[PDB]
C-alpha cells in the first residue's frame, strides 16, 4: 500500500508540474506581447508632444 | 594563630541563550551526542519550468 500510495504522489506531482508550468506560459507570453509593442522613451517622447 | 585570606570570585558571563547571537542559530539539547557517528539532512528540490 505504501508503494502504491507513494506512486500516486509521484504521478500527481508530475502532473501538478504540467499545469503550474503552463500558468507560467500565460505570464511569459502576455509579457512578450507587451515587449513587442513597447517602443522606447527617446523615440516616443518627442512624438508625444 | 589562624590566618585568613581574601579571594575574589570568577567573573561570570552571560549564558548562550541570553546573548543575541542565538538569533542566528537554532538550539537543541541532544543529550547523548558522544554516541553519534554522523548526522545528515536530505533536501529534495523540485524545479518548475
Amino acid at each position: 500500500f505504501t508503494e502504491y500510495a507513494g506512486a500516486i504522489k509521484t504521478i500527481t506531482s508530475a502532473l501538478q508540474f504540467g499545469m503550474d508550468a503552463l500558468e507560467r506560459g500565460l505570464v511569459d507570453t502576455v509579457l512578450a506581447v507587451k515587449l513587442r509593442h513597447a517602443p522606447p522613451v527617446f523615440i516616443l517622447k518627442t512624438l508625444g508632444d | 594563630e589562624a590566618l585568613l585570606g581574601v579571594y575574589t570570585n570568577v567573573v561570570e558571563f552571560v549564558k548562550f541563550l541570553e546573548t543575541a547571537l542565538a538569533a542566528a542559530c537554532v538550539n537543541t539539547e541532544f543529550k547523548d551526542l558522544r554516541r553519534m557517528i554522523d548526522g545528515k539532512i536530505q533536501f529534495k528540490i523540485s524545479m518548475p519550468t
